[PDB]
RNA sequence: CCUGUCAAACUCCAAACUUACAGACGCCGUUUGACGCGGGGAUUCCGGUGCGCGGGGUA
RNA sequence: AGUGCAAGAGCAAAAGAUAGCUUGACAGUGUUCUUCCCAACGAGGAACGCUGACGCGAAAGCGUGGUCUAGCGAACCAAUU
RNA sequence: UUAGGCGGCCACAGCGGUGGGGUUGCCUCCCGUACCCAUCCCGAACACGGAAGAUAAGCCCACCAGCGUUCCGGGGAGUACUGGAGUGCGCGAGCCUCUGGGAAACCCGGUUCGCCGCCACC
C-alpha cells in the first residue's frame, strides 16, 4: 500500500450498496446479545462509531461482555487472541 | 462404495491434495482403500481426481483384492475366510466384500486395515498423464474399467 | 422510483410517522416508552416495548374508554389527555411496568401541552418517568379551569351537544377520584 | 362535492424586492400587519458581496387581511391568462401574489403523515381565473 | 515504431483520460464511409472483414487499411457509389514508450490502439450484388496493413 | 429515435475462488500426552527455478 | 448541494442551513485495538468504559474538538502548574 | 384493523392510474383563537378549544403493470470466466482436452400495485 492508515484500501468494504445508502434501521444498534453468543463482525457504512479495525471485517467472534453500552467479542486474528470493542449496529447473530 | 489406488507419487503434489490421501488413509504408490460415497467423501475423491484412479469394483474384483491384499490392523496373519469368520461380523470374504459395497461397515470396523497394499500392475497401467476418456488411467473408471485395474494388480 | 439506484425511504419515514433520529435515542433508554399521541377529537397513551417483529404494547389507554367510567364530556382536551396518561399509567403497573420514557411522536414539546398532560398522569399513577416539573402545566389547566373561564366568555353555550353550561373541571375530580381508587375495573 | 373543491386563498404575499428597508413603513399601511425583513444568498458584482442582509421585505396575509387588501389591490392591475401559475396562482406588480388552493391544503403543510396533494385537488388556471374573475374584476 | 512493440494485449487496459495527458490525437480521418445519409438496411449484401488473433491495432495502422481499402471503393465506385464502410474500433488503449536506464523506466506517452479480440468485425461493408467483389478486393488491401491474419466473411448474400 | 465503440485509479450486475465460525465425516491425541504454556540453545534476515496471477520494460 | 484542505468513504424531519444558547477543545483513571495483519517493539492515534465537574434539551440523549482515515517527536536539561 | 396507534423487514413496499367508503362510531379535511403555546410577519404551521359542514384531499378498501423493483420459466448458455490435472496443439501472443464450479447483458412469457408482528376497536 501506498499509506498504512486504517482505511488503506477499504473503499469497497465501507462504501454502502446504493438502495442501502441513508441512516440504518435503529433496532440492530439495540440489539442485545448474551455473553457466549457467535456475532459477525461487520462495520455499517452509514453508523460512524462503535467500529472495529476494518481489517476485522467478516469475523465470527464470541460476545463475553460489555463496555459501557459496547460489546467486547473475541476473535482469533490468524493464530493471535484479540479482543474486539464494537457495538451492535456492527453486529449480527450468527445462525 | 468406491475403490481409490493412489497412480502418482508424492513429489511435486499439492500438500492440501497430499494430505487428503493421507486422511483417506493412502501413503504410498498403489495403495488401494475403498470409500463410501458420500457428499463429504465425494469432494475428498474429487479432489485428488488426478493422481488417483477410482470407481467401483464388482463384487467378484472385490473379493479376489480383499483375499489377495486385505490385512489384520496388526500383524502378519493370512487374511481368508476362517480368517473373516473367526474374526468379522461375516461368515466369509464374500460376506465382507458384500457389505462394504453396500456400506454397512469398514475394513477398521472389522479388524482390518482400511488399506489394500496392492501390486504394480500386471502388463502395466495406461499411463498417469492422462484421464480415462483420453486413453489413461486416472480418475473416474467403468466397473468394468477399475475390475481390470484392480486384477492387473491383484 | 427514477431507477436502480434510486433511494426509498423506509416506509415509515415516507408515511411521515416515524422520526427514526428520536427513536434511536429513545430506545437506547432500555426502558419502556410512553408512547403519547392524539387526534382531533383523542387522545392515546400506550406503554411500548421492544420486540423481535416489531413493538410490543403492554397496556394502553384510549380517551375513548374514559367513559367507561364515568365520563360525558369531550375527549380532546386537557383534563382528558391527563385522566388518559393515569389510567394508561395503572393498567401499565398492573402489568409489572414500572418505569418508562417519554415518546412524543411528532408532536412539539410545547410547555403545558397534552402528550406533558398525559406524562403526569402517567407519573402520578406510579410510573417512574424522566420528567420537568415546569414543563408541564399549571394544575387548574388540567382540571380544565381554563375551559370554564372560555364559557364564562358565555352568550353562547361552548358545547353543543349538552354537557352542561358552565361545564365543569369537578368532573375531572370525580373521575380522577375514580381512577386512583383500588375498587376500578382496569 | 363542490363545497369541499371551490377555491379559496391561502395567502397574499406583498413584497418589495429592493437591494439594500425604509419602505417597511408603506407596507405596513397598504397591509395592516408587521413586514418581514429579506436576506440574500451568493455573492453578487452588483456590489452585493453581502450575503446575509436587508434588500427586501414581504407580509404575508391571510383570510380577512388578504381578502380586504385584494379588494383594494386587484382594482389596480389588469389581470392577464400569462401572469397566471400552472398551480392556479398569480402575481402582479411592489410585487402581489395570491396564493390560491382547494380546502384541505392542510394535508401538505402540517407535521404529521403530511403528503402531497394528488394533482387532481390541484388548483387549475382555468379554475383560478374563473373564482377570482368571479369575484370583482375580469379576465385576461 | 515497430507494431510488434504494441501488437499483443500484455499490458492492463490504459484508458482512463482523467489520469493521462499528452495522448497524441487520432490519424483516423473517418469511421463512417460510403452514403452515410443511406441505412445499411438498403442493401443486399454485407461483408465484414474479420480478424483471427486478438491483437491491438495502433491508429496509424487503422488509418492505413480504412485508407486503402475505402480509396479502391472509390476508385471502382466513384467519390459517390452506390456503398457504404464501417469501421466499427476506435483505439482507446493509450500506448507508452520508455525513450537513464531501467531507472525510473515508465514510458513516457506515444499513441493510441484499438483492442480487437479474435473473431471480431473490424470492418464492415454493404453494398449491390454488383459491387460486391470490389469490395471484396478492397479488405484484401485492407488485411495487409494490420498485424493479424483475417477472414473476409460474408454475411447477408445469397447469391453465389 | 436510430446507429459505432470503451475504462488500473467506472459499476445496475457478477463468478470460479479465498476467507471467519460452527456441526458432520475423515485423520490425529489421551503409556508415542496431542492443543496450549514456561524456559535453554540456535541457525537465519545475498536466494534461485517451474507453474498460476501479476506491475514496469521493445525485450 | 453542503459539510475548512488530497483522495476514497459517511450524512437529508441530518452529520447540511439558519437562529439562539454554550464552552465537553473539561479533570482523574482505565479497557481494547492500532502503530507493528499473522507475530515481539516506543511515541503517536482511535474506539469504548468508570469517576468528578459541567453545557444544552421536556426527556430519552448528545458533547472525551472539527463526519471518517494525514496535521507528528525519546533520554538528559530548562521553564512552568 | 366500516377508516386507529406503535412497529419489524426497508421499493415484492417506488412512480403513475381507475373504482368504492363514512348522521350522534374511527381517522381526517373542517369550525374557531379566551386560555398553555406559537409565527425574525402571518392561529399557514406549531399549540390550544371545538363539532355547522364534508367524503372533494388525505386515509382505508378493491384493482390496473405503462415506468422502476423482486422472484420465476424458457432462450441466451453450460456460453463468458474459472479451482485441479496434462510429454495435448501453436513460431508465438495464445489455445485445447479431462475433472469440479459457473455468470452478465438481452429477448419472450409469468410474478410483484407489499409481507409480517404487538395493541386497541361493531
Ligand atoms: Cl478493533
Ligand atoms: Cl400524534
Ligand atoms: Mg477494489
Ligand atoms: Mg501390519
Ligand atoms: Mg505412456
Ligand atoms: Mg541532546
Ligand atoms: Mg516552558
Ligand atoms: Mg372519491
Ligand atoms: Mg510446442
Ligand atoms: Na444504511
Ligand atoms: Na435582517
Ligand atoms: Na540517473
Ligand atoms: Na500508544
Ligand atoms: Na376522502
Ligand atoms: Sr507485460
Ligand atoms: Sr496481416
Ligand atoms: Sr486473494
Ligand atoms: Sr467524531
Ligand atoms: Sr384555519
Ligand atoms: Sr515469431
Ligand atoms: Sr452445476
Amino acid at each position: 500500500p501506498s499509506s498504512n492508515g486504517p482505511l488503506e484500501g477499504t473503499r469497497g468494504k465501507l462504501k454502502n450498496k446504493p438502495r442501502d445508502r441513508g441512516t440504518s434501521p435503529p433496532q440492530r444498534a439495540v440489539e442485545e446479545f448474551d455473553d457466549g453468543e457467535k456475532v459477525h463482525l461487520k462495520i455499517d457504512p452509514s453508523v460512524p462509531n462503535g467500529r472495529f479495525h476494518p481489517r476485522f471485517d467478516g469475523q465470527t467472534g464470541t460476545v463475553e461482555g460489555k463496555q459501557g453500552d459496547a460489546y467486547k467479542v473475541d476473535i482469533v486474528d490468524g493464530g493471535k487472541e484479540k479482543t474486539i470493542i464494537v457495538t451492535a449496529a456492527h453486529l449480527r447473530r450468527q445462525e | 462404495m468406491h475403490a481409490l489406488v493412489q497412480l502418482r507419487g508424492e513429489v511435486n503434489m499439492h500438500t492440501d491434495i497430499q494430505d487428503t490421501l493421507e486422511m483417506l488413509n493412502i501413503h504410498h504408490v498403489n495403495h488401494c482403500t475403498l470409500v463410501p460415497e458420500t457428499d463429504a467423501y465425494r469432494g475428498m475423491v474429487a479432489k485428488v481426481n488426478d493422481f488417483v484412479a477410482f470407481g467401483e469394483p464388482s463384487q467378484e474384483t472385490l473379493e479376489t483384492v480383499l483375499a489377495t491384499r486385505a490385512e489384520p490392523l496388526e500383524g502378519d496373519a493370512d487374511v481368508d475366510d476362517e480368517w473373516v469368520a473367526e474374526h468379522t461380523d461375516y461368515d466369509d470374504i464374500s460376506g465382507l466384500a458384500f457389505a462394504l459395497l453396500s456400506e454397512e461397515t469398514t475394513l477398521r470396523e472389522q479388524g482390518l486395515s482400511p488399506t489394500l497394499r496392492l501390486h504394480p500392475p500386471r502388463g502395466g497401467h495406461d499411463g498417469v498423464k492422462h484421464p480415462v476418456k483420453e486413453g489413461g488411467q486416472l480418475g473416474k473408471h467403468d466397473t468394468e474399467g477399475i475390475d481390470d485395474l484392480l486384477e492387473a494388480m491383484r | 422510483a427514477t431507477g436502480p439506484r434510486y433511494k426509498v425511504p423506509m416506509r415509515r419515514r415516507r408515511e411521515a410517522r416515524t422520526d427514526y433520529h428520536q427513536r434511536l435515542r429513545l430506545l437506547k433508554s432500555g426502558k419502556p416508552r410512553l408512547v403519547a399521541r392524539k387526534s382531533n377529537k383523542h387522545v392515546r397513551a400506550q406503554l411500548v416495548t421492544l420486540g423481535p417483529n416489531g413493538d410490543d404494547t403492554l397496556a394502553s389507554a384510549h380517551s375513548s374508554d374514559l367513559a367507561e367510567y364515568g365520563w360525558e364530556a369531550p375527549t380532546g382536551n386537557m383534563p382528558s389527555a391527563y385522566l388518559t396518561g393515569l389510567l394508561a399509567g395503572l393498567r401499565a403497573q398492573e402489568a409489572g411496568v414500572e418505569e418508562a420514557v417519554l415518546d412524543i411522536g411528532l408532536n412539539s414539546p410545547t410547555p403545558g401541552s397534552k402528550v406533558f398532560a398525559i406524562q403526569e398522569g402517567a407519573i402520578d399513577a406510579g410510573l417512574d418517568i424522566p420528567h420537568n416539573d415546569d414543563v408541564l402545566a399549571d394544575w387548574q389547566r388540567t382540571r380544565g379551569a381554563h375551559i370554564a373561564e372560555y364559557d364564562e366568555q358565555l352568550e353562547e353555550p361552548l358545547y353543543s351537544g349538552d354537557f352542561d353550561a358552565a361545564d365543569l373541571p369537578e368532573h375531572f375530580d370525580e373521575l380522577r377520584e375514580t381512577l386512583l381508587d383500588g375498587d376500578i375495573e382496569l | 362535492f363542490h363545497e369541499m373543491r371551490e377555491p379559496r386563498i391561502e395567502k397574499v404575499v406583498v413584497h418589495m424586492g429592493i437591494g439594500h428597508a425604509n419602505a417597511e413603513d408603506i407596507l405596513g399601511e397598504i397591509t395592516g400587519q408587521m413586514p418581514v425583513r429579506t436576506k440574500a444568498k451568493r455573492t453578487v458584482g452588483e456590489f452585493d458581496i453581502r450575503e446575509g442582509d436587508p434588500i427586501g421585505a414581504k407580509v404575508t396575509l391571510r383570510d380577512e387581511m388578504a381578502e380586504e387588501f385584494l379588494q383594494t389591490a386587484l382594482p389596480l392591475a389588469e389581470l392577464a391568462t400569462s401572469q397566471f401559475d400552472d398551480t392556479g396562482n398569480f402575481s402582479f406588480g411592489l410585487d402581489v401574489t395570491v396564493n390560491l388552493v382547494r380546502p384541505g391544503y392542510r394535508v401538505a403543510k402540517r407535521d404529521k403523515a403530511s403528503r402531497s396533494i394528488p394533482t387532481k385537488h390541484r388548483l387549475n388556471p382555468a379554475d383560478a381565473v374563473a373564482f377570482i374573475e368571479s369575484t370583482y374584476d375580469v379576465e385576461v | 515504431k515497430p507494431a510488434s512493440m504494441y501488437r499483443d494485449i500484455d499490458k492492463p487496459a490504459y484508458t482512463r483520460r482523467e489520469y493521462i495527458t499528452g495522448i497524441p490525437g487520432s490519424k483516423i480521418a473517418q469511421h463512417k464511409m460510403g452514403r452515410k445519409q443511406k441505412d445499411a438496411d438498403d442493401y443486399p449484401v454485407q461483408i465484414s472483414l474479420i480478424v483471427e488473433e486478438t491483437v491491438q491495432l495502433r491508429h496509424g495502422s487503422l488509418e492505413a487499411s480504412r485508407l486503402s481499402a475505402n480509396r479502391h471503393l472509390i476508385k471502382e465506385l466513384g467519390e459517390e457509389g452506390d456503398y457504404k464502410m464501417t469501421l466499427r474500433k476506435f483505439p482507446h488503449q493509450v500506448l507508452r514508450e520508455n525513450k537513464d536506464g531501467m531507472r525510473a523506466a515508465f514510458g513516457k506517452i506515444v499513441g493510441t490502439a484499438a483492442r480487437v479480440q479474435a473473431g471480431e468485425q473490424l470492418f464492415t461493408a454493404y453494398c449491390n450484388v454488383e459491387d460486391a467483389e470490389h469490395v471484396k478486393e478492397a479488405f484484401r488491401r485492407a488485411y495487409n496493413k494490420i498485424t493479424p491474419s483475417c477472414r473476409i466473411d460474408s454475411s447477408p448474400a445469397g447469391n453465389a
